[PDB]
């Protein structure tokens, strides 16, 4: 069966590049389309974008052109990259594949100075 | 974009009732709205896809209606591991947006 | 890319302009124009000068007359072009907002340039040696080497713009409709690759039969002429001219001859390998997408700015691709060229795409190649088992003439 | 037309001279022509054209030069099509070949008098002492297009000082599908904007 989960930093400075990385267990990520979803701490959900099977990528236009999502077909993992970030990109972020079907267990990143 | 609007933000109910959730669109998106529950500290799961299609291994006491603006989520008899957070999302046109969330509790 | 030759070609409203008085057709059958503005504009060479907007009221099968406003006009030079577009101003069920339908783009005028340039500051020294002939002037310098005939190396300041020396080519990486069925096991020798093969194009050596350099008043002038030959077959013959001046600017002047009974070349013009390597490519001329000579109709005439890995078309199985044809002008970092030609431009040189059989595995190489085509053939498609390429896009003249101003900003 | 530069320059073995006009009808430029002479110790010379057309103007019949010879020969002889009078989009029956004939020939005395004569796909052609060589199409007589295009009648010509010659990169077809409208397709008119080509002029 498939498993998602997220890795990376917990704890980031304001400007800095935030980045995370999904591992996929169960399957190639060759085989379903890859997304990143996170929640702010006011229960407000963002679907952040995703990256279908040609590698063609679909970003939220909030994101203002900060965002990259890459993947690794060898370590099986698929990456978010979230650049300039501020206290406004503190949130819960998870990884799930397209059908919504499968998610990590979210993590915790924190945007702050100190 | 689109704009999901949830109603009512809060609902109280007793277990053993029943209760319909709302979610509606600033635009028809025909039947590309799916139904999220989430609970504190943990990732969202899939209740509901494409307005009113179930999912395996869902309790079948959830079911979903509508098409165009206006949907439903329905929970028949609430049990009380159904409290928590529900939010619609939508899929038909890009950038996927979810509604701000109805929180079901107990009263 | 396809898709958009289709869109247009298929767009439901058709377009005809008399005088300056526009003539809108309805192809619907059953509904009124009822979610649909025009947009109209006008621009010299990429700028702008006019813009309208106008709500259609066509009936389905029917004719709207529209009729622009007195539309300016300047004394300078260039084309002037008209291009009209319709949007659908509010969203449907399988459209946003502001999408577009169709569109249509006409040349109005042409106020042709007879300026002379200012006469050059400067002159450029020809310093001549066995090996080449170099030119300076300022910070610039060109080099030619006299045993190949070919531009070797190029220099701003103390950097080297070449990895490769600027060369004619005749041919392209196959596309599928050229390839078709030939396997090789089972060859289809009609297939254009086959001939193309057979016939020695992509294996024809370069062979110099003159290279001169010569002082004019304000310029120096290279001459050259090569023939490519295969088995005692001269295939091909160019024949140039390079012209630097005070300005700093060279101007090539080609001008080629085919074997009457060779297959036709896939295309003629040149390329190199430059150094650089930029985040953008500007030009003015048909885009913004991949545009063939049978291939073009859904393209427009304007300036266009994208990023590099935009004019590169990744179709799974790697061929000749990302072309634009009737550019007028092309920058690329500090680099300029002028005139009137296709061309294609990524980090892939032709033999490597030729030689990749899926897009996945094709690395970028050292800096930017660059294909300048004065022309190219067509890219067929009636069918994909078969030639394909009508004739009036076969480069089957005999005799081909193109210019160019390479130069700098 | 309009001299907008005119420039000679040594070569290491000929004389280089350099051309542009600009012809202009009120103001707008209607054609550029861009030419280079190159004279050589073997004494040939060498031209090469090139037309800029406006793509707002009409497209032009024709575009080449011409020029009044002094002689006047008893025959011509050219390798191109031929026999006879062929235009672009009426030269199927025509073949390539060596062909000479007399003067007289190469005209066609259509009663009401016009361009005619011109014969295409000339690769060498040859007058008196002289022969040019190249690609073009190319028509000589002893009447100038202002003569001809003057007189209503072919027997009220008269034939001028010597040879006219009118030497054509490129023609446009004649049409012919009707003649109250235009019959000229498309394939057949100077709609490019730019033209090139060359000659060799030369003597014997």
């Amino acid at each position: 069966d498939v498993q998602l989960q997220e890795s990376g930093p917990s704890l980031v400075k304001p400007s800095q590049t935030l980045s995370l990385t999904c591992s996929v267990t169960g399957d190639s990520i060759t085989s379903d389309y890859w997304s990143w979803i996170r929640k702010f701490p006011g229960n407000r959900l963002e679907y952040m974008g995703y990256v279908s099977y040609s590698g063609s990528t679909y970003y939220n236009p909030s994101l203002k052109s900060r965002i990259s999502i890459t993947r690794d077909t060898s370590k099986n993992q698929y990456y978010l990259d979230l650049n300039s970030v501020t206290t406004e990109d503190t949130a819960t972020y998870y990884c799930a594949n397209w059908d919504g079907d499968y998610w990590g267990q979210g993590t915790l990143v924190t945007v702050s100075a100190a | 974009d689109i704009v999901l609007t949830q109603s009512p933000a809060t609902l109280s109910v007793t277990p053993g009732n029943s209760v319909s959730l709302s979610c509606r669109a600033s635009q028809s998106i025909g039947n590309d709205l799916h139904w999220y529950q989430q609970k504190s500290h943990e990732s969202p799961r899939l209740l509901i896809k494409y307005a009113s299609q179930s999912i395996s291994g869902i309790p079948s006491r959830f079911s979903g209606s509508g098409s165009g603006t206006d949907f439903t989520l329905s929970i028949n008899s609430v049990e009380t591991e159904d409290f928590g957070m529900y939010f619609c999302q939508q899929s038909n046109s890009w950038p996927y947006t979810f509604g701000g969330g109805t929180k079901l509790e107990i009263k | 890319p396809a898709l958009t030759e289709a869109k247009h070609q298929q767009q439901f409203f058709q377009f005809r302009l008399s005088g300056q008085t526009i003539e809108v057709t309805s192809e619907y059958l059953f509904r009124h124009s009822d979610n649909e503005l025009l947009h109209w504009m006008v621009a010299l060479d990429g700028k702008p000068l006019a813009s309208g907007e106008v709500p259609l009221d066509v009936a389905p099968q029917g004719k709207q007359l529209i009729e622009l406003p007195e539309l300016p006009q300047p004394e300078s030079a260039g084309q002037l072009w008209l291009t009209v577009r319709v949007v659908q101003p509010n969203a449907t069920a399988w459209s946003e907002a502001g999408h577009i339908s169709a569109w249509q783009q006409w040349r109005l005028a042409e106020n042709l340039s007879v300026t002379l340039p200012a006469a050059s500051h400067a002159i450029p020294h020809l310093t001549t040696s066995e090996m080449d002939f170099c030119i300076e002037l300022g910070n610039k310098r060109w080099q030619f080497n006299r045993q190949s005939g070919f531009l070797s190396q190029m220099w701003i300041g103390d950097k080297k713009q070449l990895l490769t020396p600027l060369r004619d080519q005749f041919t392209r990486a196959p596309l599928d409709n050229d390839i078709g069925v030939s396997e090789a096991t089972r060859i289809d020798p009609n297939a254009w690759v086959e001939r193309w093969k057979a016939a020695g194009h992509y294996q024809a050596e370069a062979a110099l039969l003159q290279c001169t350099a010569d002082t004019l008043a304000d310029a120096v002038l290279i001459t050259t002429a090569h023939a490519w030959q295969h088995q005692g077959k001269t295939l091909f013959i160019s024949r140039k001219t390079y012209r630097i001046d005070g300005s700093g600017q060279m101007a090539i002047t080609v001008d080629v001859e085919v074997a009457s009974d060779t297959p036709h070349p896939a295309r003629i013009g040149l390329n190199c390998q430059l150094a650089q390597v930029a985040e953008r490519v500007n030009w003015l001329g048909l885009g913004p997408q991949e545009n063939y000579p049978d291939r073009l109709t859904a393209a427009c005439f304007d300036r266009w700015d994208l990023p590099l890995s935009d004019m590169y078309t990744p179709y799974v199985f790697p061929s000749e691709n990302g072309l634009r044809c009737g550019t007028r002008e092309l920058n690329y970092g500090p680099h300029q060229w002028r005139g009137d030609f296709q061309f294609n431009i990524s980090r892939y040189s032709q033999q490597q795409l030729m030689e990749t059989s899926h897009r996945h595995l094709l690395h970028a190489e050292e800096g930017t190649w660059l294909n300048i085509d004065g022309f190219h053939m067509g890219i067929g498609g009636d069918d994909s088992w078969s030639p394909s390429v009508s004739a009036e896009f076969q480069l089957s003249a005999g005799r081909y003439h193109y210019q160019l101003v390479w130069c700098q900003k």
